[PDB]
RNA sequence: GCAGAGGCCCCGGGGGCGAAGGCGGCGCGCAGGCCCCGCCGGACCGGCCUCUGGUGCAGAUCUCGGCAGCAGUAGCCGCUAC
RNA sequence: GCGCGUGGGCCCCUCCUGGUAAGCAGGACGGGCGAGGCGGGACGAUCCGGACGCCGGGCCAGGGUGCGCCGCCGGGGCCCG
RNA sequence: GGACGCCCUGCGGCCGCUCAAAAGACCUGAACCCGGCCGGCCGCCGGCCCGCCGGCCCCGUCUCGAAACACGGACCGAGGAG
């Protein structure tokens, strides 16, 4: 009953998606020192966003 | 419009659409939202969170009409004031004549903040207002009055 | 027989023309279309796209966004494919020259009021074919309810809202419930 | 309907289908036996109306009498409007309640053959509507739209033609077969009374005007659309394969020294 | 459709469609309905020619914090308010 | 009456396709029906099984519609009718409908001859009078 | 392609100078199908546009009605008989 | 984004487990049939080729070329198929 | 709603009559099926003058797989299911 052939052939119909590039570059899991100190450095200057 | 329909272009075909290895048989899963926490628990977790269970105090009664409290921003206080008026108010100014808008006549019984007022100041009459609510009116120069 | 489906990635279905049974706006695609065959100018051929597209793909722009979109630029005129709408919080309203698809006439009354044009699309084609001093805007795509509510609510990962009434503690307080 | 009988499956073993009989042995009860009921019953519960937003009927309304202006939207709805002097037609006619009386009105505006068009196409139906009091079929012809001018008497019996008070025009009858441009036959107090009409109608405003083809045709030619147009590079030249090396000429072409 | 993003029907199944009382009510009588309501209006407005069909009723705040501000009409004007216009009820 | 010159009428199948099994029982009529069985010899198109009805079989644009004299066909019940099809038309030629009675055919016919159009069943119904 | 509904069919669509229907024969269409001719028949019927649906059958031990081959076949062998 | 079918599969290779072993029972890479016409393998859903609009030429795969039954001869070796 | 005459042992037949028509116990009168007379030797598909060569298993249906010694199906008409 249990069988896998066939689904490398429907796994790459149009497949071998990649992630994604907010994927690559996330906030998620980092170090919460550091994504606290980088919030910090890009609140002043010219990255500031504040009004 | 029963011409412009799918059923009547797959006449000729016999399963009409439903597949011969399985076929339209009556209730094959079951009548209704039933199984949700046997068979069907992967959609029902899929894409019904909080689906069953109990979650709160509960109120024998409800009285609606108490527990209505209808909210106005402060940025639409002056868009309630009809334009021939407005329009000269703005200009015009003035502490004396500073226009009064008792938002509970238009319906709304609560003062929010979410925009900025214009810089002439207004008085606003209201049963309840938002902390932002009350600064950014004092800082117009407006008053927040209460009304009975 | 010829191996056609290795490298060939099948065929994309696009909107060539509105599906709109108004003739007005399939004139207008036909005339921004006709021009852009002629001069292309990206501007023309945009335009076309964007008259075809669907409702849901065409969301409205209301005067406070165009009035801080051209805050920089007052010469410039504004290009809406989608209707312009009023903003009763705008209690003041700019000087703008806007060619709108349609405008709601409380718009339409305020930005006349304050000196500014309201232009159509025919207007444009008959003044600025090129788009010369011209910018498209477009209203925020995902502004309908039905684009919050896409996705699977109850995954982990879902940042979506369940579809419904719900009322109870199952997977509503946590990943640990469940 | 076929619920009324006794009929019971008489069940398998007896060589016979497992469909409801009766007492006899007749087929019953199915949509396949004789008698039976059908397999989804009419009901009434269906909805026979569907509901229209009032600015959306009022649009049509208006689109269909700005259609009656129109001279050749009459002519392509199949009104004869030659002799016709203008449109929209406005006569002032004082109350009439005399056929003779409408008739010249009628021959004396262009609008008689529109009526004998009418009347010439009388004919019985072709279909059991015939059978279902509905026999007669004629071809439509012009709308008196009349206000306080009171011909609709002698108007009535006119062939084809129908009245409508400018308090309630119909837009079933505006655009007969939702094909808009009838001939309209205004009363001097109807045209005078359509913007009032047409202003009574709560804060409605009329749909701004838009183009029209030959509009974006003449916007079209415009000097300043012309002048952005930029000719293209020329076409591509494809010319069928012969083959080169047979022929001096042809191959000339690609090996002029061979 | 079949399963997937739906949220769930509140709608009460059916009862008494096949036997029993009747639970469906058509409204194809509606405009017939109009007509007669404005013939028994119109007889009876005749009964009483010069008297209007309708009695006077008092304006009333219509209840609740959520209409408080506006007034509608009661069944009765109060005793009290009579005897200040000086009439008595009969 | 004569037609314009035209090119070679080609007819890619000169004998109607039948449906599967029509030989074999009267209920099941000669009018094409797709082969549509699970095992089927038509639907999988086996050697000896009858034609089956594709695109491909379609005659030229240009020979499309065309009758056999070379000129198409388009139907007249009235004479009125005739003047229109023949206005501006040479590449066609018109049937008088079955309907016509042969009192009003004589109409049309001899307007015929004054346009010109050419009259494919001009012979129809030709008995005299009542 | 079907059956109704709203229109149109440029002097107001086709019909006892023969409608629908039936039977054979062409023609057109890749085909669903259409058209015309001859014959019967004897009063109704359409094409296009918009609308509607109780809208297309080789089967379901399908329903009902007709009826074939088997087949001039099996058989008409109780009660003594004319 | 919105659905549909499907969720009994089976063969040919190749490595397998296992059983004494099968047109056996379970696994896996690929392909095939399923759902692929056509030619060949006498015959065979899967083998060898070829994977299909309707056709008229030409070319030629796989398999063959006494006669059925389209199409072959030449040379060397072998010989109670 | 059938004049007459002819015959018939008689039945009944035959002519014809009435009527626009037999429409004659009844409008049209299909398919199946059958009888005469005439014409062939014959299922389908293709080529051809046309009886020769070549190709063709019985559909529907479940099924991994049906020509199956799986199941349903004498024949035809009408009705018959998103």
């Amino acid at each position: 009953n249990h069988t896998s052939k066939n689904q490398n052939r429907k796994d790459h119909r149009n497949g071998i998606k990649k992630p994604k590039k907010s994927a690559y570059t996330s906030h998620k899991g980092m170090c919460p020192k550091y994504l606290r100190n980088l919030r910090r450095s890009r609140a002043n200057d010219p990255r500031q966003s504040l009004r | 419009p029963t011409r412009i329909r799918k059923s009547r272009k797959r006449r000729g075909h016999r399963q009409m659409g439903y597949g011969r290895v399985g076929g339209h048989r009556k209730h094959p899963s079951g009548r209704g939202k039933a199984g949700g926490l046997q068979h069907k628990r992967t959609s029902f977790d899929k894409y019904h969170p909080g689906y069953f269970g109990k979650l709160g105090m509960r109120n024998y009664h409800v009285r609606r009409n108490i527990e209505y409290n209808p909210t106005i921003n402060i940025d639409k206080i002056w868009s309630l004031i009809p334009e021939e008026q407005r329009d000269g108010f703005l200009q015009r100014k003035s502490t004396t004549e500073a226009p009064v808008v008792d938002v509970t006549r238009f319906g709304f019984f609560k003062v929010l903040g979410r925009g900025s007022l214009p810089q002439c100041p207004i008085i606003i009459k209201a049963r309840y207002f938002s902390s932002d609510a009350e600064k950014k009116l004092r800082e117009v120069g407006g008053v927040p009055l209460l009304v009975p | 027989g010829i191996d056609l489906k290795t490298g060939i990635k099948k065929r994309k279905v696009e909107r060539k023309e509105p599906k709109s049974p108004n003739p007005y706006i399939r004139l207008l695609h036909n005339a921004f279309k006709v021009v852009y065959e002629n001069t292309g100018e990206d501007f023309t051929k945009v335009l076309t796209k964007r008259l075809c597209l669907s409702k849901t793909n065409r969301p409205v722009l209301s005067v406070s966004r165009l009035a801080h979109l051209m805050h920089k630029r007052e010469d410039k005129i504004a290009v809406v494919a989608s209707t312009v709408t009023n903003d009763e919080r705008l209690v003041t309203i700019p000087r703008m020259t806007i060619c709108a698809l349609k405008f709601s006439a409380t718009a339409r009354s305020r930005i006349e009021k304050a000196g500014g044009r309201c232009m159509s699309f025919d207007e444009l084609l008959a003044e600025k074919p090129t788009g010369d001093n011209c910018v498209l805007l477009q209203g925020r795509r995902s502004c309908r309810a039905v684009c919050k509510k896409f996705g699977s609510p109850g995954r982990p990962n879902s940042h979506v809202k369940p579809k419904g009434e719900h009322k109870g503690r199952r997977g509503a307080r946590g990943r640990h419930s469940w | 309907a076929g619920v009324q009988c006794t009929a019971h499956s008489w069940g398998p073993g007896r060589a016979v289908a497992r469909l409801p009989r009766k007492h006899g042995g007749i087929g019953a009860y199915a949509n396949f036996a004789r008698g039976g009921h059908m397999a989804h019953p009419t009901t009434v519960i269906r909805r026979w109306c569907r509901k229209v937003n009032l600015n959306q009927r009022r649009y049509a309304v208006a689109s269909a009498l700005a259609a009656s202006a129109n001279a050749a939207l009459v002519e392509a709805r199949g009104h004869r409007i030659a002799d016709v002097p203008s449109i929209p037609l406005v006569v002032d006619t004082d109350n009439v309640t005399k056929t003779k009386d409408a008739l010249a009105i009628i021959k004396a505006v262009g609008v008689l053959r529109d009526v004998e068009r009418c009347k010439d196409s009388r004919h019985i139906r072709a279909g059991r509507g015939k059978m279902r009091n509905r026999r007669y079929i004629t071809r439509k012809g012009p709308l008196v739209i009349y206000n306080t001018e009171d011909v609709a008497r002698g108007f009535r019996n006119l062939p084809g033609v129908d009245l409508c008070h400018v308090s309630s025009i119909r837009l079933l009858e505006l655009a007969p077969g939702s094909h808009p441009g009838r001939l309209i036959l205004w009363t001097k107090s109807a045209f005078a009374s359509l913007d009032d009409v047409y202003a009574a109608k709560q804060n409605y405003t009329l749909p701004r005007s838009c183009i029209t083809q030959t509009d974006i045709e003449r916007i079209l030619q415009s000097d300043a659309v012309q002048k952005t147009f930029v000719p293209k590079r020329d076409p591509l030249v494809i010319e069928r394969k012969v083959d080169p090396f047979s022929s001096k000429e042809a191959l000339a072409r690609l090996d002029p020294s061979g | 459709a079949m399963g997937r993003n739906v949220a769930f029907s509140n709608m009460r199944r059916y009862k008494c469609t096949n036997k029993g009382p009747n639970l469906i009510k058509n409204w194809f009588n509606q405009p017939a309905r109009k007509i007669r309501r404005r013939q028994t209006r119109l007889q009876k407005a005749k009964a009483i020619f010069p008297c209007p069909l309708q009695k006077l009723r008092p304006s009333v705040t219509r209840c609740s914090q959520k209409f408080n501000l506006t007034q509608r009409i009661g069944r009765g004007f109060t005793l009290r308010e009579l005897q200040g216009v000086g009439l008595s009820a009969g | 009456i004569h037609p314009l010159p035209h090119k070679i009428i080609i007819k890619k199948r000169k004998n109607k396709f039948i449906r599967f099994q029509s030989e074999r029982f009267v209920r099941v009529k000669p009018s094409w029906r797709k082969p549509r069985g699970i095992d089927s010899p038509m639907r999988h198109q086996y050697r000896g099984q009858r034609p089956m009805v594709s695109i491909g079989y379609g005659s030229d644009k240009e020979t499309r519609f065309m009758l056999p004299c070379g000129f198409f066909k388009h139907r007249i019940s009235t004479v009125h009718e005739l003047k229109t099809l023949f206005m501006n038309n040479k590449t066609h030629a018109a049937q008088i409908a079955h309907g016509v009675s042969a009192r009003s055919r004589k109409q049309i016919l001899e307007e015929a001859k004054k346009m010109g159009v050419r009259v494919l069943n001009a012979d129809a119904k030709l008995r005299k009078e009542e």
